[PDB]
This record gives structure tokens, sequence and C-alpha cells, in this order.
RNA sequence: UAAGGUGAUAUGAACCGUUAUAACCGGCGAUUUCCGAAUGGGGAAACCCAGUGUGUUUCGACACACUAUCAUUAACUGAAUCCAUAGGUUAAUGAGGCGAACCGGGGGAACUGAAACAUCUAAGUACCCCGAGGAAAAGAAAUCAACCGAGAUUCCCCCAGUAGCGGCGAGCGAACGGGGAGCAGCCCAGAGCCUGAAUCAGUGUGUGUGUUAGUGGAAGCGUCUGGAAAGGCGCGCGAUACAGGGUGACAGCCCCGUACACAAAAAUGCACAUGCUGUGAGCUCGAUGAGUAGGGCGGGACACGUGGUAUCCUGUCUGAAUAUGGGGGGACCAUCCUCCAAGGCUAAAUACUCCUGACUGACCGAUAGUGAACCAGUACCGUGAGGGAAAGGCGAAAAGAAC
RNA sequence: CGAAGGUGUGCUGUGAGGCAUGCUGGAGGUAUCAGAAGUGCGAAUGCUGACAUAAGUAACGAUAAAGCGGGUGAAAAGCCCGCUCGCCGGAAGACCAAGGGUUCCUGUCCAACGUUAAUCGGGGCAGGGUGAGUCGACCCCUAAGGCGAGGCCGAAAGGCGUAGUCGAUGGGAAACAGGUUAAUAUUCCUGUACUUGGUGUUACUGCGAAGGGGGGACGGAGAAGGCUAUGUUGGCCGGGCG
RNA sequence: UACGGUGCUGAAGCAACAAAUGCCCUGCUUCCAGGAAAAGCCUCUAAGCAUCAGGUAACAUCAAAUCGUACCCCAAACCGA
């Protein structure tokens, strides 16, 4: 996805970022109950928001 | 009978612990040796 | 430490031989002694931890010279 | 005022047991494990956010984590935070 | 540069199911692989009340060295070996006796 | 580079991926909690407590940066005290700590031997301390030599267990000279002319050649025994590849490789080539290292134990000449010969291996080999420094024994 | 078509030994003549492991003591329940510090551990459990002492020490009663309290420290007097009529 | 009534006497051997600031973080294998 990601602006990441982080959050909620029947989904937020991170780091000062 | 040991964790810090070691050059050095035989407990700091 | 500021002078090991060549180690300190030396240049009083050769070399040299000495080999008086 | 991003990480979950049941029922206090490092506040401020639900106060505790043996091998469990959050009178918590 | 794959039909060198053909069914990293129908050993499976086993003596497909497999040349109507080349910039499998590409 | 993947004990679950952002491998980046030199202050290491400033606030608070010490230089400030200096506050630069051995320096034992023991030996060893480098140190004759000559240092073989030293005991033990490895010479004590002239370091660029992923890489079938063939017996083929490892028993031709031939977007080592910054070459005139050399007293180093003892170093007290001069040639003198101390720099041959890669072994094969083939510096023991084990093998394949 | 190794047998050599072969074993061995040695073990109060002996012997860890009924169970002297009995009671009870670090509670299991059995356990496995403005630490302050910028001293390492900064075992703000969990409670809940900080206020109007002063701030023994904790008796209230 | 317990309910709830080694008492009396420190706390001003801040006054609001809290603790859990 960083590519795609790529093409956007800082405050455009930024809101991206948070929801990505709401996204997380709400999958360990599921997760401790019975309702997430579906692991690989936090692997892969976590490291969606590691990229939008290091998307967010190279666009400030590099 | 009262035995040699008489455990107390504050005595045995100050005694025997990390910082105790750095303070001096010889503690520093037994550090040093510690290390390098790769014990796991580097020193009496739990 | 017992070392002269104007020559460098430390103390050195060496042995008391007895009459049986009983050798055991021994030092031989520098005659060292603290004195202020007037410094005509800069107007003032300048104390030195210095050997009687470390006066001497002085006396030859001139003070000035020997500070600037000092001042050059990064030590202060 | 803490920060959006630092409140979604504090609360890691809701943890279920007898007496954190009888919280629920009872004194209308959510039993949560949260972040290590979460202070109290920041929970609360954590528990409005991210649960819609007014706090009327928490407490937390520190729970050590208990020594085992796989096989021959010993092992410990990790430490990790409890947290009471006692919800004001007439909030439900869904 | 892996000589055998998935979805190709070889011939066992060697073993109890030595002359008999396949499918390769899937290759394991160890360097085997599990061939349809070839190499089959009779596990007694116990049961398990969860995941619905009801436990059995089931005839399975055991893995098998890939030395011991060659990929089979249909042409010939023999078991062959397999070079590597370069094909418009794209690198293919071809059968070392008669030089045709694996297709 | 790919058709398979999501490290291991260790399956499963939920998934991704298949001609190219799945996974894997390599370059350059990003992130990099806390403790630790630890450096904002403190501290019972992985914890406690700040200050200042810049931004934000739903005004409850947040965030993130900086704040050690020393050295050096600079700026401002500044006592007794008039000027000054000490001191003080900022700023910049560097340092600090760790690390196997090797290296140089500062200190420095004893057991032991002498059939006792004190000189002597062990030994400038062990050990402690400081400092450095990929090597270090040494180094460009005030050196040897012998009336012939050699031509800085270092290292190897001789010289030679010689000459010597030595309670002339135990022991210690050269040099000259010869054969080799490698070889390199320069600058300042200073000013004149000429002005960018050799060389060196940092730093870009270019070329060559490595290194850090990789790619291709030959040729075998039948039959007998057998659980299985790579074995037997037949008949073939490859070989700049019969190194090695695996594969159901021993495989050149089944697999991985091997010989051989190729490969780098990116980073980077070493050679030369070249630009820029600093550095000054050649010429003439000189100048030619003083509390120094020597000496006395005391020690130490030189194979050399004070001896008839040259030479070097110096704790102590002295103290020249200064090239028409001075040093040395093993007491000392005379003659001759030979060199120019009291300022520096300097590659190579030499020393070592914590570590990386490749290859080898009349080396070990589980009481051996590392203490450690195994989750070992672990368990366990000890207040602590510290000590410190035992423990490998089902099968070809779990087909690990349903009922 | 069975290597080494293991184990029998037969033959053979003057001996160390050798050859052959049955069984076991399941993959290596190696003639000859040379070469090199970690080359031969019964002893070393040798070292390591294994296994004997004494021997089914001594002992089973305070002479506070048991008995029976029922339960559960494969099985009960030992576990649960009950009724008796006995022991401690300035402790063998209750609550902490130190030290330990999950031993707490529940379910479950009995190989090993428990000096016997064990259904039980401080044993195995799984899950649960520790809630603070007022308790303690942290924090402010210091003692003995430690470290210590500069500094003085010292071959080096380092020693001593000023300013300072650390250091409790001492000084410094504040909470009680009841109820509750299988397991926490001055922490949860119920009631009723207190503290010292900010911020904002209106009201007022001398505030301000690295300084001054007070205070904090203190020994042993003795003697009482006033009290309460607490207990006894009566009253009261509930129950009883053997 | 899951024989563990849970829910409701609830009388009197006084007096006298005795009484600590506990409290008043960091007191008092006495003795010689002559009995921590510093902060919090109260107070005084200096430099300062000056009609601002700061101080005390009540009242409102916010605040009190962090770590410990199980269990044993004269012992079968600590020191003695």
């Amino acid at each position: 996805k960083a590519k795609e990601l790529r093409e956007k602006s800082v405050e455009e990441l930024n809101t991206e970022l948070l929801n990505l982080l709401r996204e997380q959050f709400n999958l360990r909620m599921q997760a401790a109950s019975g309702q997430l029947q579906q692991s690989h989904l936090l692997k892969q937020v976590r490291r969606d928001v590691a990229r939008v991170k290091t998307l967010l780091n190279e666009k400030a000062g590099a | 009978m009262k035995r040699t040991f008489q455990p107390s964790v504050l005595k045995r810090n100050r005694s025997h612990g990390f910082r105790a070691r750095m303070a001096t050059k010889n503690g520093r050095q037994v550090l040093a040796r510690r290390r390098a035989k790769g014990r796991a407990r580097l020193t009496v700091s739990k | 430490s017992r070392v002269c500021q104007v020559t460098g002078k430390r103390p050195v090991t060496g042995n008391n031989r007895s009459h049986a060549l009983n050798a055991t180690k021994r030092r031989f300190l520098p005659n060292l002694h603290s004195h202020r030396f007037w410094v005509e240049s800069e107007k003032r009083f300048v104390t030195l931890r210095v050997s009687a050769k470390g006066m001497r070399v002085i006396d030859k040299k001139g003070i000035d010279t020997v500070l600037a000495e000092l001042r050059a080999r990064g030590e202060k008086y | 005022m803490i920060r959006e991003e630092r409140l979604l990480k504090v609360l890691r979950a809701p943890h279920v047991s007898e007496k954190a049941s009888t919280a629920m029922e009872k004194s209308n206090t959510i039993v949560l494990k949260v972040a290590k490092d979460a202070t109290k506040a920041e929970i609360k401020a954590a528990v409005q956010k991210l649960f819609e639900v007014e706090v009327e106060v928490v407490n937390t505790l520190v729970v050590k984590g208990k020594v085992k043996r796989h096989g021959q091998r010993i092992g410990r469990r990790s430490d990790w935070k409890k947290a009471y959050v006692t919800l004001k009178e007439g909030q439900n918590l869904d | 540069a892996a000589k055998i794959r998935r979805d190709d039909e070889v011939i066992v060198l060697t073993g109890k199911d030595k002359g008999k053909r396949g499918k390769v069914k899937n290759v394991l990293s160890s360097g085997k692989v599990i061939v349809e129908g070839i190499n089959l050993v009779k596990k007694h499976q116990k049961p398990v009340p969860a995941l619905n086993q009801p436990g059995g003596i089931v005839e399975k497909e055991a893995a098998i060295q890939v030395s011991n497999v060659a990929i089979f040349n249909a042409a010939t109507g023999k078991a062959d070996r397999v070079g590597f080349r370069f094909e418009d910039g794209k690198k293919v499998r071809f059968f070392k006796s008669n030089s045709e590409t694996i297709k």
C-alpha cells in the first residue's frame, strides 16, 4: 500500500493513521472477547500503521 | 542457632549491588570479568 | 605529586645495598621546594614547586622563559 | 489533555472473571486490562472517549506474573495492570 | 531454480512406489515432495471430541525425497533431467533429453 | 531471487502469494522503550525527582528539545585593590566508556635453584597501573671497524654456549665479523633570492580491481539379490567437472554442488589518473641543540655482580669547550682513525587473533574433544570475589501403535 | 548371500595371541609390507559411572492422645462432616516488620515430592485473587556515615576533604465506624469526616531570603494524683423450668 | 435452601465498683554521668517591587500522581542442605 499512500498530504496521512489506530483498538477489544475470528487482521493493521509512520517520517525531514 | 547468613536486601545491595561495583575500579574490573565469563546474573541486583 | 614543575623530576626507584649487598627497594625523591618567583614583566609573584636544579635553571634562563615553557607544556602556575 | 493516539494505546482489554462480573452488576465498575505505563487519569480519559461513558473514579493495581514450568524449563508470565473503573450512576456499558 | 514444482507430473526413480507416476501435490522446504497417490502410509488417527474427527486407520500420502522423483517427459515416454535457460528475458525449464521446453 | 510462504521447540488456527511491491537474500535508509561511560540532579542498575524554553489545551494538562564533568579556544563579566589577575556566566570543539592477544612506558614479587643460606638465581617473569596502534617500538651514526674498510632501524640463520661475567658456585652469556629478509631518507633551530617547483594529508570526480545478493553449469539405462540399490552382473555416456555432501545399503551421469564461464541499482576497501583546499621544492649565505657534555656522592642498565671497568641512564651537589672545538675507539696517557651529543619526523621486512571467509589434518569422536555436541558459564554451590556439573543416537519415513 | 561390535563352540601356536564357524548384530571392515604412537592396568586411602554388602536390619524427628458414627472413594488409622476425648492459652492464639515471593482461593490429578496410606497437601496442571488524597514507600528534613566541583596531597592507580549532595533506625498534612469476597480491604460499598496544594473570587493591603530570632528539641531514676482500655457485680432485655 | 449459606427481622442496650506496665506525662520531683540534628511550623526584616504582584478572608471549583497491598511471618513459607 506504500506507493498509494505516498501520494498524499501530511494532514491526510495523519487522519489515515488515526483511523488505522482506531481500527486496531477495535480489533483488540474484539480479540479479547470471542468476537474476532480473523486474527491476521490485527497483524495487517499494525503493519499498515508502521508504513504510515514511515511515510510521515520520510515526508517530515528526510 | 543464629547462622551466619541473616538476609537484608538493602544491606546486600549496598554491599554487593551493581552501583557499588560501579563506584570503584576493582568493582568495575570484577564486573568486566563476570561479563567475560558469560554470567547471566552480572550482579546481586535482582 | 612530588614533581619539579620546571624540570619534571619525579621520584625514581632504586636500591639500598648493604655492606653484605642486600638489595632493598627505595626511592630517590627530588629536592623540591615551593618558592615564590618574582616575575618582572607581569609584576607579581608566581609560586612554583620546583627542584633546586629547577631554581638553578630558572636563574640561568630567566623565569619568564621557564613560565613560557610551562605554558607550552600545558601546565598551570 | 491526553493525545488521541496515546489514549487508544492505553486500554488493552476487558477482564472477564466472577469478581469482575460482580463489580459490573452491583457497583457499576468495569474491570480492564490496561497498559502497565498507563496512569489513572489517562485510563479515565480513554474510557470516556473510547467507550463514551462518564467516569466517577479509577482504581488501578499491578498484577504480578506467575512463574510457570513448561516441561523442565522455568519461565515467568508478564506483569500487567488491572483497572477497576467506576462509572457514574445510570451509565450502562455495552 | 527448483526443478520440480507443485503441479508437475513426476515419475518415481526409487522405493516401493518406483516406476509409478503421479502429480506433485505439494513441495516442502525440507527438500521433500508429497506426490498424489505415490508413497502411502496407514496412519492410526487418534480420535478427538473437538474438531469432529472420528479417528481410524487413515491411509494418507507420506513425503518422498525430491531426488527420488523425476519430471516425466510425455514425448519420450520416460523420466528426464531438467535444465534451465533464458527465453525472451525469462528463465524456463527444459528436458535435457530432446531439449524441449516444459509447458 | 522466486512458486511458495507467515523463525524454532510445535503442531494447529487465521491468512497471504503463484510472473510479479507473497516469502526469502543483499545495499542504502527509517524506527530504535528503559538501564549502562550514562551525561539535568539523585539512586538499593533497568528506578525517584527536577529546572528552563518553545508550542498547544476540550484550560484538567500535554508534547518535545535542552540542561554532566574536564580540557582547550573565544566572548561577555569581574574581587580583596587603582589598573590588572584570580574568580564567574555563556558559546564552540574534543575527550570520557568497552574490547582477545600483540606493543611502549611507570611500578614489581615469591615459591624455586644454589642439594642449607644471605650475594646470586627465579626475573625485570607473575602481577598491578598509564598510553597507543593496526601494528607498536626503533631509526638516518657525536655507530662500528682497524690503518683495510663498512655505512639508519627492525627481524631470521651463524659467530658461540665462544669471549667474558660469576659466594669464579649455582648459573648468566655477548660482540666483532659473515649469510639472508627488507631497504628511504627527510625537516626545524633563518634569513636572502626566486615563487606554487617534489612529497604528504583530507576531499570530490574518473578508471581498474576486489567485497557485500547472485546466474548458468556436463553425462545412465537394463537386470539379480533386497524392506529399499547408489551393491552384483551386463552394456553405455561426461569429464578444464571422479572436491565434498545428501538421497531407503557403497552414485562422475538422481539431487545439491564441483571445473569453467558470467553478474551489481546501491554501498564500500585498495591501486594508479585528476581537480580543489592546506603543505612548501631547487639556489646562495650562513647558523649547527648548556644547567648540556664532563665530574663528585648514591642507585640502575649494558652478558659484564665495582672489579683494573670503558659505555648508557640519573636522585643529589657541581659544571666546560662550543669546530682553531667536541664525542668515541673497554682503566689511563700519547699518536692515528672515526663520528658530530645536548630538537624532531619516517614506509618496509617483525609481533598477535576477540573476530570474518575459504581450505587442510597418520587431531578427538560423548569419562575423548572446549567447562559446554544437549537452551552451559546453565542448574547447583557460595554474603561475595568466585567455583561449576550431568545430560548426544527410534526409524528410510512417525508410518509414534485406530480398535 | 550380513561389516564392526556382542556371545558360544572347535582347532591351532613356546607365549603375547591367531584362524574358522553357530547365534546376536545391521554397516562398515581391511591383507601384505612399511610408517606414527594418547599402544596394553588389579592395585596408586587413584578419578567417573553402575551395582553389591550390612538388611528388609536401624530409624520414620519431642511421651499434647485418641475413640466411634456417617460421607466420598478402586481402596480410609491419617481426607470431609458430626459427637466425645486430650493439648496450648504472655501461646502452640491474633496483627505486623524483616526475609521469602504466589506458598493465598477454587477446580482438578496422585507418577514423583510427603520418612507409611492418601481420595488429602505448602506436590502436579488450569483458572482466579492484591482496588488508597488520609496505611506504608516515594516525597520534605537531617544523624552516624558515604560520595564529593574546585582544592590539598600522592610513581600510576588513588588518599583526604570545602561548597554541596546522598543517607533512617529519628523529625515532617490528613479517616473513622459498620457491611461485604471463595480469596482485598482504615484501599470496595454505606454512612459520617478531615488535609494542603493550586486556580478563580470578592474583601482587604506591606509583600519579599540562600539571611536574623523563636520553635521543633529531646537523659536516668522516683513519686504519686487524675484517667481510660479492660473486667466484675447488680439492674434491664430475651430465652429456660430441667 | 445448590445444606455452603442467602433475604427479611430485631428486645434491652443502663448503673455501680475495681482497674493497668496504656494516656495526662516531651509533665512534676530529684540525681549527676548533664542528656541528636535539620526541615516542616511561627516570626523579623534586606535586596527588591510600588499602587502591580505577593500576603489572609471566606467562598467556589479542580487536586492529590507513582509504587506496595494476596499469603507465611517464634515458622512446614524467613536463617539452619
